[PDB]
């Protein structure tokens, strides 16, 4: 509650129009990105790991293990920075614009930045309105304005409004003379056309004025000014206080519910991995514990090591295990996801059938983050006006009819008015002829007694039927933020959650006169319930934007009104029968391929670990590596990275057709089967099985004198390499196995990537180079293929391995 | 407008196999009609293989190897005799085991020095900081540095057959051949400079422990330094706290009498390595082999475990099959 003043002269903390909505600023962005990124676990994880390597012991080269997380920070910070760089020219292109207004009655150009509170700003025709203002002065006949309040509702159509009956005779002629007007006006709040005013026009003369503000006095931000001449505007509300602003509420970036899945599994295997290195650490002064056991007469400490505290080698121990089995976490994981998703977003703008032949325009992929979120959504938000309706589209019916059939709730969620809104969820199929309809309307809303009236009765009657298709509700807007806002008096049932229990069992639910804040509550509402229920949210007006960008992934229509909504929206289709394609075919490809992408990296790498493990039991719990140095860096790198990168790319779990035939099956994986507690499990205890298997089947195996016709003994290279060769050939044919979709470059790179490792091992292993001032590996490979009875022990492993996987999918095809 | 090629529109020829219940039955009848005559014919032959073993340790005073057990400034021999009731007719390998012999501790396995033992002129005079705290000694290098060449198994193993007169008849060791053929043709190389093994070794030392020069192992020039076949074997990891190395080959006799005959048999034990200490065990064994390779029973009965679960679910998954 404020003061205005018309002339500013009667006898920056708050924006003067200066409007930003920027998340990061650009002189500091870096170290802002930079301190919220490492304040995630899984990037922190990687960041210390790389400093305590370095610092302590290096089982690897350090450039190997802090590139990649060099780069997925880089590419996250080019994304980040790239989504801020578009919201400062989207601010930069609506404040530089320019504006007309009286200073001292003489017309000045300057930007929107500019305006201040009280100034005058002549509004010429067909130009957007910089600011909410009071109409003072018009030129026309009893100053009657007309304006399309499309970006504020969504609908393009004239709306009346007048000017201060003082003023309205005052024509093109210095009205505002030193003008003493002293509007009182109401705090900035978000209820679109409602609002309350005390003018006060006095001119030099004495005069009285009684004069009360209201909706069509005061034109909002953002209406188009249309067939109406000059108007002259007083900023009674400037810059983000405004009904079109504020109405945004920023953005809060997008999360998805894979990602969120991987966060969980990583901090798993985070308690995982401090499980493994503190009970070798216990174990190992337990062990050491014996006189003879440390520093035996063959090997013995140096100096250095001798002075040294027990304490302070305890803790360096420890993260000596730490170290070594930091492989259970994959690095390369978060690049190949990060990768996957660059990629694979390209699919959906090469597709032809997302094309719309009558505006020659296809559809684009704004965000590349949620390529996964398609997959999970069961709540739907339409605009309907601009996206479900033009009457209704091509195949509007037959779309709404393919969600319900595959477990989408469907809502139509406008801001049209009752009388017209009714009509169309009769005909687009949405509520069919013998459903009954609860209006929860200002028709039948009356006060604060009727509220709970209302609520309770249906509580009564509605929620005694759980026939489904009998039930549907409708509420206004009115209502809708009766239901909301005047909640809280109510402590034992809240009106939100009686609210909510309406809403979960009804077939449809249609709502009007929702300005855009409105829908942004509504939809949020619903998502803090019972959980986190994934919610598509689809419109194509600039009042759509709150809704787009509140819900988990907007899709933006680009229709007549605008491409307000597209541009915020992650991403956009030019027809409502494309979200069939959309949703159905892509979104549940796109997560079928993730998933599996993500469960199968954990696996990967727990059978590259898990015999490193057992092996310190074997050992002197000295932290000795299984493996080659060279090995553990190219596992991850270019020996089983390509298999699993090109299954995700290109990989149809269905055929991509018969997924639109059969809108059924995109309830299999709706409740993110593929990464639930079921299924995480038994990818762990089978990677774990498959550890124990390829370890103690070597250590069986080296219990002969030798086994070779030579009778030449064998090292513990050739003991890590028979564990390592079983390792990779176990792991690369168990992707074949769950691959159903093979083609040139599928069949290419996973027997590529097998006989890489053959290749490159004769390659690295039978040519000394003096660069290394190690040549363990020289001969190794070779002598271990050379003998009879490790081929045998070899195709033992892997069928064994594998024989849990093959067992599983046999039995799958019966009960 | 956008490319219509299959692979931007993912429409690539794919197989996209379909295995059904019935396409993989016969494939568990097949794997179990495979492995179960392979297993039997891998563990048929390691039962016919002959090998013994003999632990010449002590730690018994019946062991005649107790007084060698008590440490002794002067050289030990024991004289354990053994009875074999089965000949050997192929080829005998010697090998002496250690047990307890934590050979696969990372400090330990480390404890080497690759370009020095390559015979680079350079590395010779100064050996990395891998082997330490036998990098130097006296401020002199030791040629072979590290624990692992520092610690080289130092027993000598001579068998003596004996016949009906109390006369006994030693039995021939070749020491060369046990070795891998590129260990030490390739990987274990003499220094250049020089021909004398003699003049190759002026700033060097003899390990520690070592009582006999790197340069001076055997008489022969081919087997004296950094290329004996014991240096090299004893250089190789165990891979295992309990192993054994191949000491000595013994070839077929060129008679027609088997290799070796079924008899009473009588050890030398010099018994220079003190390996009690740390509880360790010394074993010889005498193993023949085969295609292979030595007695492993583990590989002959791990196929007939999965060989006949394999054919025993192929008959049951055939059956729940049959129902339908
Ligand atoms: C014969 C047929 C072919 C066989 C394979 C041949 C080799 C193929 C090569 C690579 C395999 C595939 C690729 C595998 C990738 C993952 C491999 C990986 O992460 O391996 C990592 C190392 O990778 C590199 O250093 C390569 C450069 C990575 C960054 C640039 C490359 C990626 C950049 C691409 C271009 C940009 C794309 C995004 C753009 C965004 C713009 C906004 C190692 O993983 P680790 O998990 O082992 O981490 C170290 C470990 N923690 C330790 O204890 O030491
Ligand atoms: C065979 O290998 C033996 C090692 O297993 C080694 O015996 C070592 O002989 C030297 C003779 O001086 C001694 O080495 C250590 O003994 C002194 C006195 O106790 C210590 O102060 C030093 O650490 C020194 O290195 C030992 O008698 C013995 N080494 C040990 C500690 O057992 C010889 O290389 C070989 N023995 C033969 C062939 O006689
Ligand atoms: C080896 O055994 C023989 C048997 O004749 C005997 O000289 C003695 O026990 C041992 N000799 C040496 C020096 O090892």
């Amino acid at each position: 509650t404020r003061t205005v003043f018309v002339g500013n002269h009667p006898v920056q903390r708050f924006c003067d129009n200066r409007i930003v909505s920027s998340k990061y600023t650009l002189w500091n962005f870096l170290p802002k990105n930079l301190f919220e990124q490492f304040r995630r676990i899984a990037n922190f994880y990687f960041l210390i790991i790389f400093l305590v390597q370095v610092t302590v012991d290096t089982p690897t080269s350090p450039v190997t293990s802090g590139l990649p997380l060099f780069f997925v920070i880089t590419v996250t910070a080019i994304k980040q920075g790239y989504e801020d760089w578009l919201r400062h020219r989207a601010d930069n292109e609506v404040n530089k614009s320019t504006v007309y207004i009286i200073e001292n009655a003489k017309r000045v150009r300057k930007e929107s930045e500019k305006i201040k509170v009280g100034d005058v700003v002549e509004v010429q025709a067909d130009e957007t309105f910089p600011c909410d203002l009071i109409l003072l002065s018009s030129c026309t006949t009893d100053g009657t304005c007309y304006v399309t309040t499309a970006s504020l509702d969504g609908e393009s159509n004239c709306k009346t409004h007048y000017a201060v009956r003082d003023t309205i005779a005052l024509c093109t002629a210095e009205s505002i003379d030193t003008l003493r007007a002293a509007i009182e006006c109401e705090q900035p709040q978000p209820d679109l056309y409602k609002f309350v005013g005390r003018i006060n026009i006095y001119s030099n003369s004495l005069e009285a004025v009684a004069r009360s503000l209201g909706p069509e006095n005061l034109l909002l931000k953002g209406a188009t000014l249309k067939n109406t001449e000059k108007i002259y505007g007083v900023a009674v509300y400037t810059g983000m206080e405004t009904k079109m602003a504020l109405n945004y509420q920023g953005k809060s970036q997008k999360r998805s519910a894979v990602e969120k899945s991987i966060n969980a599994f990583l901090i798993v295997y985070l308690f995982i991995l401090l499980t493994k290195a503190a009970v070798c650490t216990t174990l190992k002064y337990v062990w050491q514990s014996t006189p003879y056991n440390d520093e035996p007469w063959y090997n013995q400490k140096t100096q250095k090591e001798r002075e040294t505290l027990k304490v302070l080698k305890m803790f360096t121990d420890f993260l000596s295990f730490m170290v070594l089995f930091n492989f259970i976490i994959p690095v390369s994981m978060y690049v190949t996801v990060e990768m996957q998703k660059f990629l694979g977003s390209f699919f959906i703008s090469w597709d032809k059938d997302f094309y719309d032949e009558e505006i020659n325009e296809g559809a684009l992929v704004n965000t590349s983050d949620l390529n996964e979120e398609l997959g999970q959504v069961d709540y739907v938000f339409t605009d309907k006006t601009g996206t479900l309706t033009e009457k209704l589209q091509d195949q509007a019916a037959e779309t709404i009819e393919a969600l319900h059939a595959a477990g989408l709730k469907v809502w139509v969620l406008t801001g049209d008015k009752m009388e017209t809104a009714k009509s169309t969820c009769y005909a687009c199929r949405l509520f069919q002829t013998n459903t009954e309809l609860l209006e929860l309307t200002t028709k039948t809303i009356e006060e604060s007694e009727r509220k709970e009236d209302r609520l309770h009765e249906l509580l009564i009657e509605y929620r005694k039927k759980l026939e489904h298709q009998e039930y549907g509700l409708i509420i206004d807007g009115s209502t809708l933020s009766l239901i909301l806002n005047s909640s809280q008096d109510s402590s034992s049932n809240n009106y939100k959650s009686i609210f909510l229990q309406i809403c979960m069992k009804c077939t449809a639910v249609l709502c009007c006169r929702m300005a855009p804040l409105q829908k942004a509550q509504i939809v949020r509402m619903v998502k803090n319930l019972k959980g986190s229920p994934i919610t598509l949210s689809i419109g194509d007006g600039a009042n759509d934007v709150s809704m787009i960008l509140e819900s988990h992934v907007g899709i933006g229509i680009k229709g007549k009104e605008g491409r307000q909504a597209a541009r915020n929206s992650d991403y956009s289709v030019p027809k409502f029968k494309h979200l069939k394609k959309l949703l159905l075919a892509h979104g549940h490809l796109y997560y079928v391929r993730i998933a599996h992408l993500v469960q199968y990296f954990f696996y990967k790498n727990l059978c590259f670990i898990l015999p490193q493990f057992l092996y310190q039991f074997f050992c002197g719990f000295s932290q000795q590596p299984l493996y080659d140095a060279a090995y553990l860096t190219m596992y991850n790198i270019c020996f089983t990275s390509l298999p699993i990168l090109a299954y995700s790319l290109l990989e149809q779990h269905i055929n991509i057709d018969t997924l639109t035939s059969d809108p059924r099956l995109y309830m299999k994986i709706s409740g993110n089967a593929m990464l639930q507690l079921g299924p995480f499990l038994y990818w762990t205890f089978l990677a774990a099985f498959e550890g124990t298997v390829f370890f103690f089947g070597t250590y069986f195996l080296f219990q002969t004198a030798s086994l070779e016709e030579n009778g030449k003994v064998y090292g513990n290279w050739t003991f890590g390499t028979i564990v390592f060769t079983v390792l990779v050939f176990t792991v690369t044919l168990k992707l074949a196995l769950d691959t159903r979709f093979w083609t040139w470059i599928n069949h290419f790179v996973i027997w590529g990537s097998l006989a890489f490792y053959v290749f490159f091992s004769f390659f690295w292993g039978g040519i000394i180079w003096p660069f290394l001032k190690q040549q363990r590996m020289y001969f190794v490979f070779a002598q271990m293929l050379s003998s009879v009875s490790t081929w045998l022990a070899i195709i033992l492993l892997i069928f064994i391995s594998l024989f849990p996987e093959i067992l599983l999918i046999v039995l799958k095809n019966v009960r | 407008r956008p490319d219509n090629t299959a692979f931007k529109q993912q429409r690539l020829p794919a197989w996209q196999p379909i295995l059904t219940a019935g396409t993989v039955l016969p494939i568990f009848f097949i794997i179990g009609l495979i492995f179960i005559p392979i297993g039997i014919g891998i563990f048929v032959t390691s039962n016919n293989i002959r090998e013994i073993e003999i632990d010449y340790t002590g730690t018994e005073p019946s062991s005649p190897c107790n007084k060698c057990l008590s440490p002794d400034v002067t050289p030990c021999f024991c004289t354990i005799n053994f009875t074999l009731e089965k000949s050997f007719e192929g080829n005998v390998f010697m090998y002496y085991g250690l047990s307890n012999f934590y050979q696969n501790h990372r400090r330990y396995v480390k404890s080497r020095d690759d370009s020095q033992l390559n015979g680079d002129s350079s590395a010779l005079l100064n050996p990395s900081k891998e082997c330490e705290p036998y990098r130097r000694n006296e401020d002199k290098p030791i040629a072979p540095c590290g624990a692992i060449a520092n610690s080289m198994f130092n027993d000598t193993l001579e068998l003596f057959l004996i016949g009906n007169d109390s006369y006994p008849i030693p039995i021939a060791l070749k020491k060369k051949g046990i070795a891998w053929w590129t260990d030490k043709n390739v990987k274990f190389r003499n220094p250049p400079g020089g021909d004398n093994l003699e003049e190759r070794f002026k700033g060097t030392t003899k390990p520690v422990n070592w009582l006999k020069p790197v340069y001076m192992l055997d008489s022969d020039p081919d087997n004296n330094g950094f290329i004996n076949e014991d240096f090299i074997v004893w250089m190789r990891t165990a891979a295992l706290p309990t192993f054994r190395k191949l000491y000595r080959l013994i070839e077929r006799k060129s008679d027609l009498h088997p290799t070796l005959p079924a008899g009473r048999y009588s050890l030398n034990v010099t018994y220079n390595y003190p390996v009690h200490y740390f509880d360790g065990r010394k074993r010889m064994i005498l193993s023949t082999i085969s295609w292979m390779g030595g007695k492993n029973p583990f590989l002959g009965i791990a196929y007939i475990a999965v060989g006949s679960i394999s054919f025993l679910l192929g008959v049951v998954l055939l059956v729940i099959n049959h129902k339908y």
